[PDB]
Formats: structure tokens, C-alpha cells, sequence
């Protein structure tokens, strides 16, 4: 499930997560370029462990 | 169980400590622990020897397998025990030994299951956990052999000698596992120690054709997870132990270079023990490629294998360790390469420029004759790079390492004007920290300081002559004549025999040495040997030499006062100097000459024999 919504964030840029199932959260912007420095931040929680902390802040 | 608690609890924190990317490791749960039944084992007299036979036979059989049977009883657990049993008094005497001797497979058998469902526990690391699962695959075997001698026993085809006849092999092997169990539980192992452990109880047979199997499978079946740590070091250059077992420890705290990997001594395994050190070598060689750029695995087959009898796992390390010291020495040869890097510190340092100098010197006389205070270190910098354009060291690529170090003296232990307290600052990169080092910068400007103080009183005895011939006396033409012809001659000396020989030699080093720890030792004994075959690290310096100085100095100030606007005040100075000169020559002559190479030095100073002492 976790890898179909990675496979859907580096090539859709979707979380589709429901429940957190994914570590990117998005919090609704301004939408006038304040998109790039607010909108996606990290939960450290959902991160894989199996996924190292670099890959989950490069994928972003 | 309680006391292996203790230890785990220590060693999470230890491994804990270490990491930043992980999280904490998940222990079994309390459950599992508490039940008997999930670990391991927790009118009569008078009846003839056959039903009594039946029913201890029986019972016996049960407790092979971890459950109390009726006559026999297992004793209750409760911590670490070799266990004891209990038998009823109503069986017969026949009876009553034959039973006693079936009996240590049954207590060996108790302590190996409870080895096994505790050294799966995680902080143990992946060779114990690979030890308990061999185990766990031997003593599935004995339950194969249980069930069928049920079925022989209701059929009338068990009995106590028929039990003990068939159970042979399988109580010396579970006496060899009871051995290693209780010496890998009683004390700490883990890691290597439980590795050398199975290494050294194969040679406690030297050949069965039982026991040989036992140990090379449990060697071969722990030494595979160790392996997985292994060759991740070995050929790519990075530890990652998930667990600290491994022989090689990184923690993290330039200098890292042989500072951040240490060893322990009982993460070892013995096999490999003679090679330790070059499977430390290893990653810490690969290791350094990777932060320029390019991560750089070997192309080797990575197929290592234990066998008992054989040494066919040495010859796949020694060929990695091989191409690894290749591969570093190789890297750096054909960039970042070594031959530019000490060639510059020779060519400043050494003076194989003296062009560098000659503009240098006459340029900043007056500014670096101030007091050290008194001078600025920006002033320097700046005339520095005056004169580096003047000369022909302006088109070497490396003149950019050319930097101020203000320096005390170097007339203290085994100045206080800008000349011989200055120095330069060489900087270096990441992977030339493994040549050139920290302690070998402080000892190559010292070498500079003190051919640079050889040379400004060549400077001063020069000018002497050229003013003083105007177009008084002959009695420091003599002296001059003595003190420039001594300390040229010790420039003449000091390079061509120690410098320029060894450095050509040290040459033929960077082409034929396949290694660094060569390299190294190379370099340490060229700097070594240019200090202590000189005055500067002797024990006690030789210190007439910087009285000789002291008096050069003395003697061209005085004769730099030649103009009159008393001729016999300075020439009483001069003679003054002159005894005092003279002296101290023939006192460098004796106590050079009775230090222990003297008669090349010698020969130089003196050729004519004028002073012979």
C-alpha cells in the first residue's frame, strides 16, 4: 500500500493516504507560490523504517 | 529468565547510544516467558521388573522431550540450573542404574532448549540467533527419534538398554551443545566470541566423523550473518551492523580518517584473527573515495564460505585487501596525487626555488627585522605575493597554500623578531590526511625557520664585504672569510647528502609500494631522519651552533659600522669576537666528532687542515 502511494508521489505527486498512511501531510495554501514552503512537511511518524530519513526528505 | 535480562538491558543502551536513524529494538513479550509450556523443560515396589520397566521406560521417554513423566520427574525450574531428577524408590537396583545413565542427555537437553528460545532475543546480534537456530534444527531431529521409539515401545520393543543403545550419537552430541551453551551464557558473548568459540571446539576433535559435522554446520551457520556484515566492509567500504557484533566500531564524534574505525579485541572471530587488522584496513581505505564522488564496489566474487580443514576463506580477503589498496593507491596517483602535493612543500620548504627567495629576502630585510609585535600579518601576505609573482613559482598551480604562522622558537625544548618566527601554513584535502598530517606540518616549518636564519646571515656576511670595499684592518677579513665559508658549506652538506639522495629514493618508493601503510612509514622516516641528522631534534641541540650564530650576528652589525663619520674600538670588538668565534668553531669540530658521516661534514668545514681539533 505504502509503495503504490511512493510510486504515486514521485510520479503523481499524490499522497493518497486516508488515515496517514504516508508521511507527507498538505496543508491547504494560499495556492500563489506559498505551495512550495508551507504546504508538504514531514511526519516523522509514518516514515518506514525500512526507508532511510535522506530518501524521505528527497522525495519530498 | 532473570539474569539475562541484566544483560540485555545494558547492551540496548550501548547500541542504542550509537544510532541515529534507527529506533529502539523490540523485545519478546512478557507472555512468552511465563508459561511452562512455551520453554523448555520445567504395593509398587513389589510388582515384577517388566510393568515397572514399562512405566519408567515410558517415562523416561517423556522426559527426553521436555515434559515430567511419573516416576521420574524433572525438578522445578527456576533460574539457570544443570538440572537434577528425582526417581522413585520402588524400582530395583538393575533398574535404578540403568536409568542413571540415560539421564545426562535428559539435563542436557533442558538447558539446550532454554538456551534456544533466549539467545533468539535481539540485542545478542545475528550470529547467536544463527548459533540457537542450528541448534533448534538438531533438536528437531531427537523428537523424530521419540515418536518412533513409542511406537517401538507398545509393540514390545523398548527397554532401557535398547534406549541407551539407539540414544549414542545423540547424547554426545547434546553434551558438545550443553558445553557451548552454558560457556556462551555464564560470561558475555556476542559477536566474535561466540564465533572463535565453535573454531576452537573443532579442535577439540581432531577427527570423529560425528563431531566433525557438528561443528563445521554450526560454524558454517553462524559465521553466514556474520558474513553479511562482513562483506559490506570489505568490498563497499561501509559497516552497517543492525547490531553491534562486528569487529570494526564506528562512533561518531580533518582528522576521522584512522580515528572514527577502532577495533575490539573479542569481536574477532579466530579464524580471522591473523587478517583482523587488513579487514579493518579495508573500508577505512574504500571509504575515503566515496565523499569526493563515485561509491566504488568490487567487481570480486563475494562467495566466502567456512570449512573445516581447509583455509579457503583467507584467499578471497587477501585478494579484496589487494585490489582495496590498489584502488586507494591508484585513486590518489592519478588525482589529488602526491607527486604535486610534497613536491610544493619541497620547493618552498627544501628551496628548490631559491628564486622564491632572492627577490624575498631583499624586498622585506628592513620589515621583517621589526620586533614580532610590532608586525602586522597582513603586511607579509601581501609582499609574499609580490614576490610570488616575481618568480617563477608564479607559474606552479600551487602557490595558493602560501598563508602566515606567527611561531615562538625553535631553540625550545627536544623568534622574537618577524624572521625565523615566521612560517607557512600548508592546507590540505580529505584524503591527504592519511600521508600528510598534523604533527608532519609542525616539524617541516621548523626545518624552514632554521635554513631561514642560515640564510639571512648569508645575507649579512655578503653585504659586509660589498661595503666595506670603499674606492682599517685585515683582521675580520680573515673572520668573514671564515664564517661564510662555514655556514655555505652546511647548506652544501644538509642538502646534497640527506635531502636530495633520499628524496630520489622516496621516489622509486612511490613507484614500487603497492600500499599506503608503506607510503607513510616512507615519508614519517625522511622527515625523521632530516631533523636528527641535523641540529634540530639532537638531545641537546648542539648548542654551539647557536652561539656561532649569535656571534655572526654580533660581528656584521659592528662591521656594517665601518664608516667613522674608533678604528682600534672596533678593532678590539672584532678580536674579541674573533676568540670567541674561533673557539667555538674547534669546540663544534670535537663535539661533532665524538657524536656518533662525521668526516664528509668534517672534510666540508675543513679540507686544508688549518684547524685540526
Amino acid at each position: 500500500p505504502v509503495l503504490s502511494f511512493l510510486y504515486r508521489w514521485i510520479y503523481d505527486g499524490e499522497l493518497e493516504d486516508t488515515y496517514h498512511e504516508f508521511f507527507v501531510a498538505s496543508d491547504p495554501t494560499v495556492k500563489t507560490d506559498r505551495l512550495w514552503h508551507d504546504k508538504y512537511t514531514l511526519r516523522k511518524s509514518m516514515i518506514p523504517s525500512f526507508m532511510t530519513m535522506d530518501q524521505s526528505r528527497k522525495v519530498l | 529468565l532473570q539474569q539475562s535480562l541484566e544483560l540485555k538491558r545494558k547492551m540496548l543502551r550501548d547500541k542504542q547510544n550509537k544510532k541515529n536513524s534507527g529506533q529502539h529494538l523490540p523485545i519478546f513479550p512478557a507472555w512468552v516467558y511465563e508459561r511452562p509450556a512455551l520453554i523448555g523443560d520445567f504395593p509398587i515396589g513389589t510388582l515384577p521388573l517388566a510393568s515397572q520397566e514399562s512405566a519408567v521406560v515410558e517415562d523416561l521417554l517423556y522426559v527426553l522431550v521436555g515434559v515430567d513423566g511419573r516416576y521420574v520427574s524433572a525438578q522445578p525450574l527456576a533460574g539457570r540450573q544443570s538440572r537434577t531428577f528425582l526417581v522413585d524408590p520402588n524400582l530395583d537396583l538393575s533398574i535404578r542404574e540403568l536409568v542413571h545413565r540415560i539421564l545426562p542427555v535428559a539435563a542436557s537437553y533442558s538447558a539446550v532448549t532454554r538456551f534456544i528460545e533466549e539467545k533468539s532475543s535481539f540485542e545478542y546480534g545475528q550470529v547467536n540467533h544463527a548459533l540457537a537456530a542450528a541448534m533448534r534444527t538438531l533438536v528437531k531431529e531427537h523428537l523424530i527419534l521419540v515418536s518412533q521409539l513409542e511406537q517401538l515401545h507398545r509393540q514390545g520393543l523398548l527397554s532401557l538398554q535398547k534406549l541407551w543403545f539407539y540414544i549414542q550419537p545423540a547424547m554426545r552430541t547434546m553434551d558438545i551443545l550443553a558445553s557451548l551453551a552454558t560457556s556462551v551464557d555464564k560470561g558475555e558473548c556476542l559477536g566474535g566470541s561466540t564465533l572463535s568459540l565453535l573454531h576452537d571446539r573443532s579442535f577439540s576433535y581432531t577427527g570423529d566423523s560425528q563431531a566433525q559435522e557438528l561443528c563445521l554446520y554450526l560454524t558454517k551457520a553462524a559465521s553466514a550473518p556474520y558474513f553479511e556484515v562482513l562483506e559490506k566492509w570489505i568490498y563497499r567500504g561501509i559497516i552497517h551492523d543492525p547490531y553491534s557484533e562486528f569487529m570494526v566500531e564506528e562512533h561518531e564524534l580533518d582528522k576521522y580518517w584512522d580515528q572514527r574505525y577502532t577495533i575490539v579485541q573479542q569481536q574477532i572471530p579466530s579464524f580471522l584473527q591473523k587478517m583482523a587488522d587488513k579487514i579493518l584496513s579495508t573500508g577505512k581505505y574504500l571509504n575515503v573515495v566515496r565523499e569526493c564522488g563515485h561509491d566504488v564496489t568490487c567487481p570480486v566474487a563475494k562467495e566466502i564460505i567456512y570449512t573445516l580443514k581447509e583455509r579457503a576463506y583467507v584467499e578471497q580477503i587477501e585478494k579484496a585487501f589487494n585490489y582495496a589498496s590498489k584502488v586507494l593507491l591508484d585513486f590518489l596517483m592519478e588525482e589529488k596525487e602526491l607527486v604535486a602535493h610534497l613536491r610544493s612543500i619541497k620547493r618552498y620548504f627544501l628551496m628548490d626555488q631559491g628564486d622564491f627567495f632572492v627577490h624575498f629576502m631583499d624586498l622585506a630585510e628592513e620589515e621583517l627585522r621589526k620586533p614580532v609585535e610590532d608586525i602586522t600579518p597582513p603586511r607579509l601576505e601581501a609582499l609574499l605575493e609580490l614576490a610570488l609573482r616575481m618568480s617563477t613559482a608564479n607559474t606552479d598551480p600551487f602557490k595558493d597554500d602560501l598563508k602566515i604562522d606567527l611561531m615562538p622558537h625553535d631553540l625550545i625544548t627536544q623568534a622574537l623578531s618577524g624572521l625565523e618566527a615566521f612560517s607557512f601554513d600548508y592546507i590540505v584535502k580529505w584524503p591527504l590526511s592519511l600521508i600528510i598530517n598534523r604533527k608532519a606540518l609542525t616539524r617541516y616549518q621548523m626545518l624552514f625557520r632554521h635554513m631561514f636564519y642560515c640564510k639571512h646571515v648569508e645575507r649579512q656576511l655578503c653585504s659586509v664585504w660589498i661595503s666595506n670595499k670603499t674606492a682599517w684592518f685585515a683582521g675580520a677579513f680573515t673572520l668573514r672569510q671564515r664564517m661564510l665559508n662555514f655556514v655555505q658549506n652546511i647548506q652544501y652538506y644538509m642538502m646534497f647528502e640527506v635531502m636530495e639522495p633520499t628524496w630520489h629514493i622516496l621516489e622509486k618508493n612511490l613507484k614500487s609500494a603497492s600500499n599506503i601503510d608503506d607510503v607513510l612509514g616512507h615519508h614519517t622516516g625522511f622527515l625523521d631522519t632530516c631533523l636528527k641528522d641535523c641540529m634540530l631534534t639532537n638531545p641537546e641541540l648542539l648548542k654551539v651552533f647557536s652561539k656561532l650564530m649569535s656571534v655572526c650576528v654580533m660581528f656584521t652589525n659592528c662591521m656594517q659600522k665601518f664608516t667613522q663619520s674608533l678604528v682600534s674600538g672596533f678593532e678590539a670588538t672584532i678580536n674579541k669576537f674573533d676568540k670567541n668565534f674561533s673557539a667555538h668553531l674547534l669546540d663544534l669540530l670535537a663535539r661533532l666528532s665524538i657524536y656518533s658521516g662525521m668526516a664528509s661534514v668534517i672534510s666540508r668545514l675543513d679540507f686544508n687542515g688549518f684547524y685540526t681539533e
